[PDB]
């Protein structure tokens, strides 16, 4: 589907992402336990490479 | 069921059942360039040494 939803990006793996090394951006989204950010969290931390 | 006391005895369990075996890096490197029946998943996970 289109994305303009933010639990798109957790239904798809299709289209990556990144982002800045912040605490805001990875820290945040490493803890402040969201199912969605933790799908975030775990597509970012497995493709950290 | 799916604790594997050796490496080759998942190798038999890959080959036959329903089962997907992990390895660590070099012995999938070895199985892949000598079985040509296998493959490998993703990336490296981890950086062991």
């Amino acid at each position: 589907s289109p994305i303009d939803s933010a639990d798109d990006l957790a239904k798809q793996t299709k289209i990556e992402y990144g982002a800045v090394e912040d605490g805001a951006t990875m820290t945040f989204f490493k803890k402040s336990k969201i199912s969605t950010y933790d799908k975030m969290w775990a597509f970012m931390s497995s493709r950290r490479q | 069921s799916v604790l594997v006391k050796s490496n080759e005895e998942g190798i038999q369990r890959v080959l036959t059942s329903d089962y997907a075996f992990l390895m660590e890096s070099t012995t999938i490197e070895f199985v892949t360039q000598r079985n040509c029946n296998l493959t490998q998943i993703g990336g490296l996970i981890d950086s062991k040494g």
